[PDB]
């Protein structure tokens, strides 16, 4: 499954994920792509922040959904 | 909610600390006692009591007055979003703040919205709930799991058919039971060497937030309970064991004699 | 229906519910017996965390089923 | 299990308790040895007050833990 | 017999000598004397670059006699003379290796054996950090108040028992000895940091080795005494803050050494 | 079974012991009569020091034997 | 298991070893990764020299331990 | 005769001894096979520590018996 | 009488003396063999320091007994 994460800068990253993937693995995939470490990441979907231990399917994040990435600095 | 103020001689200056009664407002008092002891927030010296609304008005005023004026466009927008999310959560500082520790480092928490309040004030947040690295059985069972993940792993492992996972859950459950005060001796070590001399920071331990500092290599916790409000010589409690048997010390970190 | 809620300390709580109560309402019944704030409550069943908007039937929770109550670390 | 409570005068009291004991019960066990009524007692562990309605297990009080005893107002 | 190179460092703004180790063995003698040298209670001629074991042994024994205590009753004097003879008799073992029998309940807790008398007569505290974690009641019960010498005997006895409780007590006590093989635990580090006084010079037993220990600004340091660092003027003290042996090297004024 | 413990000054005390008693145990029995902590005691028999973990029978200490106690300061 | 070897320059070499490896087998593993020959290596742990002929087991070297490396 | 010495290093050593061998001579034979100095050795049999002045007969150590070798902690 | 003087390093020398000799004469006889200045000599018996003006009989030093020699280095 393909989902997008969008930063406040506007840069959009495409990720190939599974529904059973946890948010921790999603943050690890952004770690491998954009270089941002996971504990300096905030992902938002539908206005709520996503917990590391939950999965995309726990938030009903399905095909072609757009996540919002807020950075920590 | 009203909080009693305790005036102490801190670094030879008349300094106030906010004092707690009922359980709940420790996040708000830990943050503000860091700011008060740091002389970043100053209270009119005549005040004896203060409400939560004034406390957070002093807090919110400081976060806006501490905005980094020279920042890139990427820093402004992210600060902007982090600021907004932090205020929507600010009310929780007065009733109780949810943390999710990992057991691999004193600074390691899940980056929840409850952590943003500390980042925006440049106040370090610490815990001492660390695994003993000398026990590879616990290191494997606990792994890089947060607390929230670990309890779920214990739930799932107890109903598994894999004998190794069943044993992993048993060891993880034993670790959570043995270290239930959320402080271990490995954690106490790492804190003592990670916290810098004179650093004012927040310490999470046993579902509580304390204002921590180090003086001459020894860690201390600000005594913030209303029971010690009129005790001029009970200002700091030393943190040198997990039993809670600390030494009470005056505002100059000198041992209070029995009286 | 009657379901059981098990805590980490070993205690088992009996709750009288229906298949149609929301998870938020089940947490309210736990708060009435244990005083635990619902926002601090995390319920686990079949390896899933029960979300407050859904109902017990959404998670196929049966009669005499056992839910696991784990708490968020709340500093106070 | 046994726990200790320490007063500001330096006295140390040894109590026999159970994790399921409420704080009101441990204050009643203090009264049995010292005579201070629970209405006048304030119990602190690790800087946090032990509220009369909760239990020892609620505060994770381990065996051989030292609690601090102060009179309230 | 054996020669040791001397390292001259700036201790409390004064040129002070410390003894350096090459081969394994002499750590007990060098840890004791490096305490006396850092305390300026034993002084060497300012030029000496290298010393043999004989003068170190004589310098030490010379101080033991000059450190005779006053205000001693005849009971104390008789007990002192018996202790002084037995300590002198085994003094040679300082350069080959000293036998220690710890108990795992406190940083100052050893069996009072004649090799402890040397430290008593010089008022040099002896420490270890081999402590049981009190949050694990399994190990606290399995190890109890056993010394090392007793615990290995308990493990051997338990490993062939038919009592299910005893076999588990031995298995746990065996697990403890293997997990903590470097003879330092994090509970020991915490008790050491809070027991050693600021500025105190003492001796530290760890991983079958004796080190000179002190505390500065609340941090424990170990005197660097290996001859690999003989020419490193900026490598004098090593911080003790973990069981990994990954300490921070510091100069003679406890300032961090820059990587070069 | 009774053994004697003589100080260097010459003071002799009797202890009720068993051949299986460790010398830690007899050091504690000396503490009961004479007040010295066991870790401040030193027991000598036949010219050699006795180890804390051994028993009286390991050193062939028979009835009416005399141990020598040396103190530390 | 893996151990770390830190030099005076701050460079840290990660080594894959076994407790039965001798100190010479550790110095040769340093030579396979670093340019220093075993004749010029001196290895220290917790202040004690790790002498040639002994094993890592003789010095109780645990996993994730840090050894110190300096010229012979 | 031949006896076994079990170490905590995980190995069992075979020794050629005689009943009249002093404990010291047994330790010297251990020194020749494992390099351990005699005064560092502690030999355990029947839960008893073999003292240096005695011989193997005094402990009734017969053929194919197993002693346990534990070391004293020697700092160096 | 046959007395033995041994240092800590291990060098034990046998000396012939009489019980009526004083300790000054004892370290003067040790200087006669090894050549060690007598005021750099400290003599121990039974863990007790020996005074210059006392005799071997005052300390009850018997035949075939060992005295310990500690050198007062610079
Ligand atoms: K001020
Ligand atoms: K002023
Ligand atoms: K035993
Ligand atoms: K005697």
């Amino acid at each position: 499954m393909q989902i997008f994460v969008k930063t406040l800068t506007g840069k959009t990253i495409t990720l190939e994920v599974e529904p059973s993937d946890t948010i921790e693995n999603v943050k690890a995939k952004i770690q491998d792509k954009e270089g941002i470490p996971p504990d300096q990441q905030r992902l938002i979907f539908a206005g709520k922040q996503l917990e590391d231990g939950r999965t995309l399917s726990d938030y009903n994040i399905q095909k072609e959904s757009t996540l919002h990435l807020v950075l920590r600095l | 909610s009203v909080y009693h103020i305790k005036w102490i001689q801190w670094k030879e200056e008349n300094t106030p600390i906010i004092t707690q009664n009922e359980n709940g407002p420790a996040p708000l008092l830990a943050i503000l006692n860091v700011l008060l002891l740091a002389w970043k927030v100053k209270l009119p010296p005549m005040m004896e009591i203060i409400t939560a609304e004034q406390l957070m008005e002093y807090l919110g005023d400081y976060m806006l007055d501490a905005k980094p004026k020279e920042i890139s466009e990427i820093q402004r927008l992210n600060y902007e979003q982090n600021m907004s999310d932090a205020m929507a959560i600010l009310h929780k500082l007065q009733t109780g703040l949810d943390v999710n520790v990992r057991f691999t480092g004193v600074r390691v928490f899940e980056y929840t919205p409850e952590c943003i309040v500390f980042d925006l004030l440049d106040i370090p947040l610490y815990h001492g709930w660390l695994v003993d690295p000398q026990i590879d059985d616990i290191v494997k069972a606990v792994g890089n799991c947060s607390y929230n993940q670990l309890v779920e792993k214990i739930i799932s492992c107890k109903q598994s058919d894999n004998s190794e996972l069943v044993s992993e859950g048993f060891v993880a459950e034993q670790f959570l039971n043995n270290t239930a005060t959320q402080l271990t001796y490995h954690g106490l070590c790492e804190l003592t060497s990670t916290v810098q001399e004179g650093e004012l920071c927040v310490f999470f331990r046993n579902n509580h937030f304390s204002t921590m500092t180090k003086y001459k290599g020894q860690l201390y916790l600000l005594v913030t309970d209303q029971g010690f409000l009129t005790e001029e010589k009970v200002v700091w409690e030393s943190l040198h064991n997990v039993d809670g048997d600390g030494n009470f010390c005056d505002s100059e970190f000198h041992l209070r004699p029995p009286s």
